[PDB]
C-alpha cells in the first residue's frame, strides 16, 4: 500500500418493503446554507513566523518598525473586513478606534532573537565575523 | 427516551422503554405522533416489515386528524397496504397527510 | 429499489458497496473519515481529506 | 562473532524478553506484531420530540 505525503520532505429470494426515495421533507434552515456557513468557520487561522529564524539563521519578514507594522496591520485587516459583506467602507473597524493604543507592538523582521537590529542579516554577520580572522600560505 | 439497538447473530433488534427496558419488535406499543415525525425515515426501514407480515401493533396518539374514505366490494379480495404504507411514508417532520 | 444495511439504515446499492460499508461498523463482509446519517431525511453526509481531487457530495 | 550481542541464542538460561539495553545494543530480539483496524467516525443522528 502507498499513501502520498502532503508536504515536501527531507529527501431473487425477497425484496423487502419500507424503503423509498420520495424526499418529501425539505431542510428548514437549509442544509446547503449551513454547509457554506460551516465551511468558512472550519478553517484554522494562519500563523505568522515574523521574527522567527529560518533554517539558514536570519529572521524572515519585512523591515518596517514594529508599531507602524501594528497600525497598518490593523488597517489591512479593516480593508479585508470591508470585502466581506461588500461595502465601500467597513463597519466593524479595527483601526480608527476611539481608544489610544499607541504602545502596541507586533512581530516583524526588524529585530532578531538576540535583541539587536536586523539591517544586516545574521548569516552575513556570522560570515564577516569568521572571515575577519584568516591567514594564508607564506 | 428511545434508542434502537441492532440485532446480532440471530437476536431480535430491541428498542428502549421510558422505564429503561429493551423490548423486541412485537406487541402493543403507544407512540406520540411527534416521535414518529422526528424519526419518520429511520423508523420505516426498521418497523414496516414487522407490521405487514409480523405481529407488531402501534397506537399513535394524535388527538385530531383529517380523514379520507375508500370503499371496497365484499365479494372481492381487498388489501390496504398500498394506501397504508403510502401514509406511513409521507409522514414528515413538518406535515402529515390525511 | 436499492437495498439497505440494517445497522445504520443507509441506502446501499451493490454487494461490494455493502461489504465495504459494514466494515465501518466492524462486522467482516465477504476511504473517508466521518459517516453521519440522519433519521428524518434521506441525506447522508461524509467527510474526506482536503487534498483529494474530487469532492462529489463530500465534505 | 560478538556473542555479547546475540544473547538469547547463546545464553541457555535467558528469558525471551531480556534486553541488555543500557550496556550493549543487541540484534535478534522478540518483537510483537500487530494488525489493527481504524474505522471511521460514525453516528446515527435522531431527533428528540
Ligand atoms: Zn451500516
Amino acid at each position: 500500500k502507498r499513501i502520498p505525503r502532503k508536504t515536501k520532505g527531507k529527501s431473487p429470494a425477497t425484496a423487502e418493503p419500507g424503503t423509498s426515495n420520495c424526499e418529501h421533507y425539505k431542510a428548514r434552515p437549509g442544509i446547503a446554507s449551513v454547509q457554506k456557513a460551516t465551511e468558512s468557520a472550519e478553517l484554522p487561522m494562519k500563523n505568522n513566523d515574523e521574527g522567527t529564524p529560518d533554517k539558514r539563521g536570519n529572521t524572515k519578514g519585512a523591515l518596517v518598525n514594529e508599531h507602524v507594522e501594528a497600525r497598518d496591520e490593523a488597517d489591512d485587516a479593516t480593508k479585508k473586513q470591508a470585502k466581506d459583506t461588500e461595502k465601500a467602507k467597513a463597519q466593524v473597524t479595527y483601526s480608527d478606534t476611539g481608544i489610544n493604543n499607541a504602545n502596541e507592538l507586533s512581530r516583524s523582521g526588524n529585530v532578531d532573537n538576540e535583541g539587536g537590529s536586523n539591517q544586516k542579516p545574521m548569516s552575513t554577520r556570522i560570515a564577516e565575523a569568521t572571515s575577519a580572522i584568516v591567514s594564508k600560505h607564506p | 427516551d428511545c434508542r434502537i439497538s441492532f440485532g446480532m447473530n440471530g437476536a431480535a433488534p430491541m428498542i428502549r422503554d421510558e422505564t429503561g427496558m429493551m423490548v423486541p419488535f412485537e406487541g402493543n406499543w403507544i407512540f406520540p405522533l411527534a416521535l414518529w415525525q422526528m424519526n419518520t425515515r429511520y423508523f420505516n426501514q426498521q418497523f414496516d416489515a414487522w407490521i405487514k407480515t409480523g405481529e407488531l401493533r402501534i397506537r399513535i396518539e394524535m388527538g385530531a386528524y383529517p380523514y379520507m374514505l375508500h370503499y371496497y366490494d365484499p365479494r372481492q379480495y381487498a388489501n390496504a397496504w398500498n394506501l397504508t404504507s403510502a401514509w406511513l411514508e409521507e409522514i414528515t417532520p413538518t406535515s402529515i397527510p390525511s | 429499489h436499492g437495498y439497505q444495511c440494517h445497522v445504520c439504515s443507509a441506502v446501499l446499492f451493490s454487494p461490494l458497496d455493502l461489504d465495504a460499508h459494514v466494515a465501518s461498523h466492524g462486522l467482516h463482509g465477504n476511504r473517508h473519515i466521518t459517516e453521519f446519517i440522519s433519521s428524518w431525511q434521506n441525506h447522508p453526509i461524509v467527510q474526506v481529506s482536503a487534498d483529494v481531487e474530487n469532492r462529489k457530495t463530500a465534505q | 562473532i560478538p556473542v555479547e550481542r546475540y544473547n538469547i541464542l547463546t545464553n541457555p538460561d535467558a528469558p525471551p524478553t531480556q534486553i541488555q539495553l543500557p550496556e550493549v545494543v543487541d540484534l535478534y530480539n522478540v518483537v510483537t506484531r500487530y494488525a489493527y483496524e481504524t474505522p471511521p467516525i460514525t453516528a446515527v443522528v435522531m431527533g428528540v420530540p
